[PDB]
C-alpha cells in the first residue's frame, strides 16, 4: 500500500499531501535538530518558538512558461515576512533553522518539462556591472518571497550605481559555474510524466553554530528548467510553481527591539 | 464512558497519510486533528449522556389538543359536543414526530399525561360545579359512544381515567404495544394486494402506514350532567417514549408536513435561504 | 429490593424501588453509552486502515 | 495483487467481474442470513430456493445524460419477474430476502461525473396531488425492473385522480428530506475517475421476520447525479448505466395458487 | 471545628513585639489579644457554621415579577398580554445579586421555585374556572413564542412545568449550565475585537457580560382558554443557589445599581453620612 | 442508601434518602468548615513571624 509517491508531511498547524512525489532528499543525510550544549556559541537562553514558526509557509506562485529561465530564492530571506517566523527572525540579532522545502507543480499526462530544485549553501551571485566587483545591494540581494528569475543573457550596467543587482545568468548558475553541474548540490527533479512535486530537508548549514539571519542567507532555493515545458495545444500555456517552505529547530538569542530593513 | 481525549503528537514526514482517503467506498472521513496537526495532551472527561436516546426522547410532549363540553344540547350537533374521540397519533403536531423520524423503526413503552383546562362559556347563565372526566381508550374492534351518556363508557373492559378538574394532571404507562417486532414510522408498501381483472376500486385508495396503522380511539366525556352555565374543555395529550430502542436512521424532515404522510406542499418547498456568494462569513 | 445507582454529577448515589407490577411503568432506561458508529461511518466489507490508501 | 479495486462475486450461476470497484458495503455491517427458529413466526416448513432464485438478475439499463436528475427502484418489486425468484415470491404468501446489489457505469479517463447510489429501507415518497395524502397508485408504485425517475420540478395534479403517482423531486429525495443527507443510509458513489461501480450487500430489514413482498418494499435503490455527466467532445454523449441485483438467503412461507397482481 | 479558644496568658518584657508589624507588605494585622493583654482561658464551642457559603447563599430569593392575563384579546397589545417572555436573570432585583457580587466567579446548581397568584379583573364580567399555567425554559437558539397558543407551547424539547393554580408553588432543580468552568459575575472585556478599517459600528456596541451572557427565556401563559371574566396574575420566579462554591471575593456594592452593569447614578453616589466630628462616639 | 449524619445541635442523627437520579437535585451540601484565611489576609512570599520584626 504505502509507496514512494504519496507522502504527508505535517510541521505545526500544517499540512502538506502529495500523491505524485519521488522520495524526498534529506540534504547531506543530516536532519535538523537543536544546537547542542557542547557546540553552543551565545550565553542568554534561546528562544525555540517551536509551533509558531515551525510550520509550512506558501510564498506566492510563479508561472512557468516554455520561455523562462528559471527562478531564485535565499533562506531566511524569502520567510522573512511570514507570521511569527519573521518576528522572531527580527526581535532577535541571532537566529538559525533548518527547512522542509515543498515545490508544488503539477500539469497532465500530455504536458512534459523537467525542473532542477537544488539547494545551495552560501549561494552567492555574480554582480552586474564590470566596474566595481561583489557590488550588490542589500534591497535586490534579498527580494523576499518574490525571490528572482534568471536571464539567458548578461548585459553588465553602463554605470556602477545601475549594475547593483544579481546577474542571474542560468547557464553559469548566476555565479560563474556550469549548470549542468549543479547536481553535486541537495537537489530534486520535478519531470513532469514522474512527479508534481520535490521536496527537501534541509539542516542548518554555516561555518558557525547560529549567525545574524538578517545579513546572512544560509540557503539558495534554485529552480531552474532543464526541459522546457512543451504541451502541444498550445505551446504559450503556463503552469504555476509553487513554494511552500516549513522552519524547523528553530532558535534565537540575543533578543532586543525589533530590526527593520531598509527597504530602499 | 466519555468522548475522546487527544492525544499528544507532533508532526510527520511519512508514506503514511490518513489525511488522504476514498469515500466512493461509502465510508465517511475518518481522520482526527491528530492525524493532521500537531497537538497537545488534553484529558476529556465531558460525556454524551445526553445524546442517548432515552436522553433525546426523555421528554412529554404535547401531540394533540381535544375539546369538550357541558350544556343542555337540544341538537344533534349540539349533542356531538358533550364528547369527543379521537384516533391516538402523534401526526397532529410536529416536534415529537420529527425526532420519531430520525428513525425507521422504533420499539418503547409510552408515558401519557393529561393537562384538562376549563373556561365559562357565558356570564349570565349562574355557575358549574366541579367536572369530572373519563378518558377511556377504546382499543381497535371495541364499541364506540354515540353519546356522552350510552353504555360504552361503562367501560368493563377498555380502561378507563376518571379525572377530577383542578387535580394534578392525570398520567399512565401503556406497554409496546406494537403488533409488530417494533413500531415502523414508514412501511412502503400497501393493505392489500389488488390482483388482476378483480372489480375492487384501484382509484380512490392510499398507500403507506395509514393503510395498516390502528392504534385504537380516546373518547373523552365530561361525566357530569349539564349546569346552565355552559363549560368548555381543552384536553392536551403528552407522549413519552421511555425504555427506547431504535434502528435505521433516516434524514429529518426538512419541509413542512401537510398531512399523516411524507407528502410536501408545493408553496413550502425551499428550506435554504440563498447566500450572497459562495465565499460569505 | 431497592436499587442504589450512582447519580448523575453536579456542580452521590441514588435509591429506586419499583412500585408496579408492569416494566412499563418504570421511570427512565438507565444512561447506555454504547456505540459503534462505524455501522454507519464505515460500512465496508474490507478493513480500511487510514494511514493506508484507501484504494489500493 | 490482491485490490480493493478488483472483485469477483459468484451466486448460483452467474458471476460478476469488476476491475475498478471501491471497496464494497455491507449494509449496517451485516450480512444477510436464514431466519432462526428463536425469531420465527409462521411455521409451516419454509421453501428456500437457493440457486435457482439467489442469483444476479440485470435490469434493463437506463442512459445517463448531462440532464439526468436520477433513478429509483423498489425492492423486491424490481425483481418480481424475474425468473424463479418471481416465482417463489408469486406463489407465496411470504417471503423475505437480502441482495447483493451491483450498480455498473463505466466510461473513460476522460470523462467527469458522480452517482451517488443509496439503499434506503422503507423508502416512501410523496404523492402527486395536493387534494390527498398518501394517495399513490398500486401500479404507480411498483414499476418494476423500469424504475422510475427523478424531476427537478414539482408539479402536482389539478385533479386529485390524476395525481397518484410519486412526486419524486431529487432534492427533497422524493419525500421531504434534503438530498445530502442521504449519506445516512448504505451508500457508495460511483465518481468516474475513480470506479466504475457500486457494490452493496443488503441484510433483510423490516420491524418483522417475515413479510408479504406482493404488499411492501423493503428497500428503495437510489441513484442520483451529484455531480453531472460532463465530456468535451460532446456534452451530450450518454453512458449506460446497469443494474444488477441477487436475492439472498431467500425463504419463503404460505404456499397456495399464484398471486397475479393488477396491472391497471 | 470551632472558633478560636483564647489561652491563658499574663504580660511580658521581650524584645518579641506582636503588637507591631508593617501593612506595606500586603499581610493585614494578625495580633490577637493574648498578644497585647493578659488573658484568662475560654475556651470556644461557637462555630462559623451560618457563614459557610451554603449557609449565606441557602435561600430562596425573589429574582422577578412576571405578569400574565387571560382575556378576549381584540388588539395586538392585548394578544401579547396573554402570555410573557423573560431573559433569565438576576439582575432585576438587587439582594441577591448583592450578595453573588461578593465574588467573582462562581459554581452553583439552582432550585427555581415560583409563586403565582390571579385577581380579578372586574366584577361585572361573571367568573373564571381555575387557571393551569404553563412555564417553559427556552434555552438560546429554540423558538420563542408570538402568541399564547401557537405551536412552540408543545414543548416536546423545552422542559416545561404544567401548575394548577392553588397548588404548591411549583419548583424544579437546574444543573450547574455554564459553558466556562465558573460562571463570571464580572467579565471585563467583550464579545468580538473590533478591527482596523472595518465598516461595523462602534459607536452603540456594550461592554462586559451583557455582551456575552445569555441563559435563555422563560416563557409563561395561561393554558386556558378565555372566560367572560379577565384575570391578571402575577408570576414571583425564585432563586436559591445550591452545592456552592466561589472565587475570588470583592467589595460588596456600596451605592445603588441603575441597570445590568456596574454603572452608578449621580444622585445617588454618597452612601456616607457625614459625622459631625472626627471624635464622634 | 440512607446516609445517617449528625444534626445542629439544638436547645442527634437524622437521615437522608436521595430520590433523584441528577445530583443537582439533592438538598444544600454538608457543613464545609474549611478555611485559609492567609490567602486572603498574608499572601506574602517570604514568611512573616507575629513575634518578629514585619520588615528586618
Ligand atoms: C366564548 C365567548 O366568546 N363567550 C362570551 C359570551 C358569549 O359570546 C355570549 O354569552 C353568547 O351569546 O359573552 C360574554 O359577554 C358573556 O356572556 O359574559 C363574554 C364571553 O366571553
Ligand atoms: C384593575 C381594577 O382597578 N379593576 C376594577 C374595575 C375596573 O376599573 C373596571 O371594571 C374597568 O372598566 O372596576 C371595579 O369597580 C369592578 O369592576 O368591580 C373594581 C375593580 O377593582
Ligand atoms: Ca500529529
Ligand atoms: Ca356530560
Ligand atoms: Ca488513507
Ligand atoms: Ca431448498
Ligand atoms: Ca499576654
Ligand atoms: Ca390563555
Ligand atoms: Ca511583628
Ligand atoms: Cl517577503
Ligand atoms: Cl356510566
Ligand atoms: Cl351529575
Ligand atoms: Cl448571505
Ligand atoms: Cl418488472
Ligand atoms: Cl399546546
Ligand atoms: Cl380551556
Ligand atoms: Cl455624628
Ligand atoms: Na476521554
Ligand atoms: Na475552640
Amino acid at each position: 500500500g504505502y509507496s514512494d509517491r504519496v507522502r504527508q508531511i505535517t510541521l505545526g498547524n500544517s499540512t502538506i499531501t502529495t500523491q505524485e512525489a519521488a522520495n524526498a532528499v534529506v540534504a547531506y543525510g543530516e536532519w535538523p535538530s537543536y544546537l547542542d550544549d557542547k557546540e553552543a556559541n551565545p550565553i542568554d537562553a534561546p528562544t525555540e518558538p517551536d509551533v509558531s514558526s515551525n510550520r509550512f509557509y506558501t510564498l506566492d506562485s510563479v508561472q512557468w512558461k516554455s520561455t523562462s529561465r528559471g527562478w531564485w530564492w535565499k533562506l531566511p530571506d524569502a520567510l522573512k515576512d511570514m507570521g511569527m517566523f519573521g518576528q522572531n527572525m527580527y526581535y532577535h540579532y541571532l537566529g538559525r533553522s533548518g527547512y522542509t522545502v515543498h515545490v508544488q507543480c503539477n500539469a497532465s499526462k500530455f504536458h512534459q518539462g523537467a525542473l532542477g530544485v537544488f539547494a545551495i549553501p552560501e549561494y552567492v551571485m555574480a554582480c552586474n556591472t564590470e566596474a566595481k566587483t561583489s557590488y550588490v545591494s542589500y534591497v535586490n540581494a534579498n527580494p523576499g518571497e518574490k525571490g528572482g528569475v534568471f536571464d539567458n543573457a548578461y548585459n553588465p550596467s553602463a554605470e556602477a550605481s545601475e549594475g547593483r543587482k544579481f546577474a542571474a545568468l542560468d547557464y553559469l548558475l548566476g555565479c560563474g559555474v556550469l549548470a549542468g553541474n549543479a547536481f553535486v548540490y541537495p537537489h530534486q527533479i520535478i519531470n513532469l510524466r514522474t512527479n508534481n512535486s520535490a521536496t527537501l530537508v534541509l539542516p542548518y548549514v554555516n561555518s558557525l553554530a547560529i549567525d545574524c539571519m538578517a545579513k546572512h542567507n544560509n540557503w539558495g532555493l534554485v529552480i531552474l528548467p532543464l526541459c522546457k515545458l512543451d504541451y502541444a495545444p498550445n505551446s504559450s500555456t503556463e503552469i504555476p510553481i509553487t513554494v511552500t517552505i516549513a522552519p524547523m529547530f528553530t532558535e534565537f538569542n540575543g533578543l532586543r527591539n525589533i530590526t527593520v530593513p531598509a527597504t530602499q | 464512558p466519555t468522548a475522546q481525549s487527544t492525544p499528544l503528537t507532533s508532526g510527520v514526514n511519512s508514506q503514511e497519510v490518513p489525511a488522504l482517503t476514498a469515500v466512493e467506498t461509502g465510508a465517511s472521513g475518518q481522520a482526527v486533528p491528530s492525524d493532521v496537526i500537531e497537538t497537545r495532551h488534553v484529558v476529556n472527561y465531558k460525556t454524551r449522556s445526553e445524546s442517548t436516546l432515552e436522553s433525546f426522547f426523555g421528554r412529554s410532549a404535547c401531540v394533540t389538543i381535544l375539546e369538550v363540553e357541558n350544556f343542555n344540547a337540544t341538537t344533534d350537533a349540539d349533542r356531538k359536543k358533550q364528547f369527543t374521540t379521537w384516533a391516538i397519533t402523534y401526526t397532529d403536531t410536529v416536534q415529537l414526530r420529527r425526532k420519531l423520524e430520525f428513525f425507521t423503526y422504533s420499539r418503547f413503552d409510552l408515558e401519557m399525561t393529561f393537562v384538562i383546562t376549563e373556561r365559562y362559556y357565558a356570564s349570565n347563565t349562574g355557575h358549574a360545579r366541579n367536572q369530572v372526566y373519563q378518558l377511556m381508550y377504546i382499543p381497535p374492534g371495541a364499541p364506540r359512544p354515540t353519546a356522552w351518556d350510552d353504555y360504552t363508557w361503562q367501560s368493563s373492559s377498555n380502561p378507563s381515567v376518571f379525572y377530577t378538574y383542578g387535580s394534578a394532571p392525570p398520567r399512565m404507562s401503556i406497554p409496546y404495544v406494537g403488533i409488530a417486532n417494533a413500531y415502523s414510522h414508514f412501511y412502503d408498501g400497501f393493505a392489500r394486494v389488488p390482483l388482476k381483472d378483480e372489480t375492487v376500486d384501484s382509484g380512490d385508495t392510499y398507500y403507506g402506514l395509514v393503510t395498516i396503522n390502528d392504534f385504537g380511539t380516546l373518547a373523552v366525556r365530561v361525566v357530569n350532567e349539564y349546569n346552565p352555565a355552559r363549560i368548555t374543555s381543552k384536553i392536551r395529550v403528552y407522549m413519552k417514549p421511555k425504555h427506547v430502542r431504535c434502528w435505521c436512521p433516516r434524514p429529518p424532515r426538512a419541509v413542512p408536513y401537510r398531512g399523516e404522510g411524507v407528502d410536501f406542499k408545493q408553496d413550502s418547498i425551499t428550506p435554504l435561504t440563498a447566500v450572497e456568494n459562495i465565499n460569505t462569513f | 429490593g431497592a436499587q442504589v445507582s450512582s447519580q448523575k454529577v453536579g456542580a452521590v448515589n441514588y435509591t429506586t424501588i419499583n412500585y408496579y407490577k408492569d416494566s412499563a411503568s418504570n421511570a427512565a432506561s438507565k444512561l447506555d453509552f454504547s456505540q459503534d458508529p462505524s455501522k454507519f461511518t464505515e460500512p465496508v466489507k474490507d478493513i480500511m486502515i487510514k494511514t493506508a490508501p484507501a484504494l489500493n
